């Protein structure tokens, strides 16, 4: 009927708001048919999905640590003993060009060796920006408009540790948990549909923030 | 009066005082930019240029009168600055209010003004 | 009376490793003075105006000289927005300071990227195309989370906002990064009766606060 | 608020050899009261008005009786000039007290001598012919060396000047010597819009201060 009491303040904190591990990317390691790459390079994008992009863009500046979990299996959900390498390429480091490129052996690129039959690999990436916080909104030019390169968090290059093609596609579900989040300068929530991935661009067909009703005096929609 | 007395002398120096009086309606409002240019430069060409030097932004609706102080002028046997009045804003009035008004400018000398070498006037 | 943005008085930056070896320049009244921009004519059909900081003062007076010929910059701003309206004029203006005001382009349902005249409007400022979404895809109704003041013509004709330096870095390039945008948006449109002045002047006066410069070219 | 002429409060004359043998008459509220003259209509084309003192009160009430039937006279004056203007009326009046206001005649380029109606206008006063030269060959712009008050219709509608007795003699004839003239000159002409009252009333109220009379006839 009516909640007589108060719900507490814990779940209204910024720490709780930006918490819980969430899907930030579905990486496919194709090794069969027309795509026998046997590896994939996935740029770390906290704003891959619109739901998370809208929540993060409530802030202007944000400092956090990210914990990544890789949930990997084959097409039919099976997890055999295939060995996989999860390489973290820090910002400003070369990326692998092929299945057996020399960047897979670079010691300064941290790697995780895990089997598909193992529980999901997990690792914490620290705060990586040259600035004191990540900028979701940068109003200026590097030297395109609004493209700050200080929000590069790195790359996850994933391959099967194999000699020739295995004929098996590996689906990697990347889960990211924001940790020790601090947010600066609250902003309005986005009200328009996102057009592109890195811009505030919106369509000329502007949608009204509030749903329409018949008249300013009626209370039925 | 200071202009008439200075013609009885050959040399003078000191600070001047200029007061502006707006005599429009009580309902009239707007902004003028009152700019002083020191004796070095010429008359400013734009309000933007005048805003960079010594200036006052004067609002009619708040103050009917403003005092400008010229820090130093001098003459010898002219080395004078220039005062310019710019339209910072449009002249704004409600309906049934005159859209034309007047400014009365008054001039005087400060407490540090002096006169040297008494000299008969050429006015009379 | 005076809106202090985020309850933070502008101040000089604490000791920095880069600024310890060569102490940054702190200019005085010569730079930190009042700059009065060109007046904006508020009309019935006006959608509003915005200015980028410090882009607005980047080619104006001694501040413009320091901004262009220094590698690094840091400053707070004291901004006065004044109206000259009669008691027979009506309307409401929202004056909002938007940190990192990234202006979006509008794609016909394809301009997805705003031009330099919109991102860096200069001292003359820019008019809003879609003030409802602040030209940035975010609703005007929620723009009150930013530091703001109302100008209701029947109560007050002036707004004062003090904005400190807000950035992820202690210093930045004045010429290619705008720390914040100042937007003036008529919420309630200007109305008047025949014989009144058809426009209400809007004057923006800016005073840099605790300006700092480093690496003079 | 109140202009005190020459920073001198009006007062009774010090002991005099002539006034020692027969003490001068010092009248009270019966004489020293407020006299309200006829109102003057300020119009757009008005050039201004002047009054001579004590010629203005020489045929009015008990003061006029004392002035006519006494050989000698001495008095200060407290003069109030009031306007009745709306906030939709605009204009500036200068109210100036001119000691020994000798009115000049204007010779066509031959009236070299003003008539009695101009030298002694009475209680009705006289209109200026050439307010630019104050009808006396001296510029209006420099008339601010005399005791004066501005009436700017947008700030104040009343002026008060207290003029003490100023003469080379401690007493003089009221009927044939005017100590000072009171001039009201519109500097900024009266402007208004259609439907407003076409004239602004100007009211002069006079109070004699420390009046002294000697040698009653």
């Amino acid at each position: 009927r009516c909640v007589m009491n108060r719900n507490g303040v814990n779940e209204a904190s910024v720490e709780h708001f930006y918490s819980r591990a969430g899907l930030v990317g579905v990486v496919e390691v194709k090794d069969s048919g027309t795509s026998q790459d046997g590896y994939t390079v996935w740029p770390i994008d906290v704003m891959g999905f619109v739901q998370q992009r809208r929540k993060l863009e409530l802030s202007t500046y944000m400092r956090f640590d990210a914990e990544f979990t890789f949930v990997s299996n084959l097409n039919d959900s099976t997890t055999p003993g295939m060995l996989l390498q999860y390489m973290y390429v820090p910002p400003g480091a070369p990326k692998p060009d092929g299945r057996k490129s020399y960047q897979w052996q670079t010691a300064t690129n941290p790697s995780i060796f895990a089997k598909l039959s193992d529980p999901p690999p997990q690792v914490s990436v620290p705060f990586m920006s040259p600035a004191s916080a990540y900028q979701w909104f940068y109003d200026g030019y590097p030297t395109q408009y609004g493209q700050c390169p200080n929000n590069m968090m790195g790359h996850f290059a994933i391959r099967t540790v194999s000699e020739s093609t295995t004929g098996k596609n590996v689906h990697v579900r990347v889960y990211m948990r924001i940790k020790h989040v601090r947010a600066w300068v609250p902003r309005p929530f986005r009200s328009q549909a996102y057009m592109v991935k890195n811009y505030p661009t919106y369509s000329q067909t502007i949608s009204n923030t509030a749903a329409d009703r018949a008249s300013i005096t009626t209370t039925d929609y | 009066m200071v202009g008439q007395i200075c013609r009885y002398y050959t040399q003078w120096s000191g600070s001047l005082k200029v007061t502006f009086m707006f005599t429009g309606s009580f309902m009239a409002t707007g902004k003028m930019l009152i700019a002083y240019t020191p004796p070095g430069s010429a008359q400013p060409t734009t309000r933007e240029a005048a805003m960079l030097g010594t200036h006052i932004v004067w609002d009619f609706g708040l103050q009917s009168s403003v005092t400008l102080v010229i820090p130093w002028i001098s003459n010898t046997h002219y080395a004078t600055g220039i005062v310019t009045i710019w339209y910072q804003t449009n002249f704004v009035v409600p309906p049934d209010t005159p859209s034309e008004a007047n400014i009365i400018a008054l001039g005087a000398a400060q407490e540090n003004f002096t006169l040297k070498l008494c000299k008969d006037t050429d006015e009379i | 009376n005076i809106v202090l943005s985020y309850g933070e008085w502008p101040g000089y930056c604490p000791s920095t490793d880069a600024t310890a070896v060569d102490k940054p320049t702190r200019p005085d009244v010569s730079v930190n003075r009042f700059y009065t921009l060109s007046t904006k004519s508020w009309k019935t059909e006006s959608t509003g105006w915005y200015w980028k900081f410090p882009d607005v003062l980047n080619d104006t007076g001694v501040f413009g000289q320091n901004a262009q010929f220094h590698y690094l910059y840091r400053s707070g701003f004291c901004m006065h927005v004044q109206c000259n309206a009669s008691k027979f004029h009506q309307g409401a203006l929202l004056v909002v300071v938007i940190p990192e005001f990234v202006v979006a382009a509008s794609s016909p349902a394809q301009g997805l990227y705003p031009d330099f005249a919109h991102t860096n409007p200069g001292k003359e400022g820019q008019v809003f195309r879609d003030p409802y979404v602040l030209d940035a895809g975010i609703p005007l109704s929620q723009a009150l989370v930013f530091p703001h003041q109302w100008i209701n013509l029947r109560t007050n004709n002036c707004a004062t906002i003090i904005m400190p330096y807000v950035n992820a870095l202690p210093f930045d390039s004045a010429l290619n990064h705008s720390n914040f945008g100042l937007a003036v948006i008529p919420i309630s449109p200007l109305k008047y009766c025949n014989g009144a002045t058809t426009e209400v002047p809007i004057t923006l006066t800016i005073a840099p606060l605790n300006s700092e410069f480093s690496g003079l070219r």
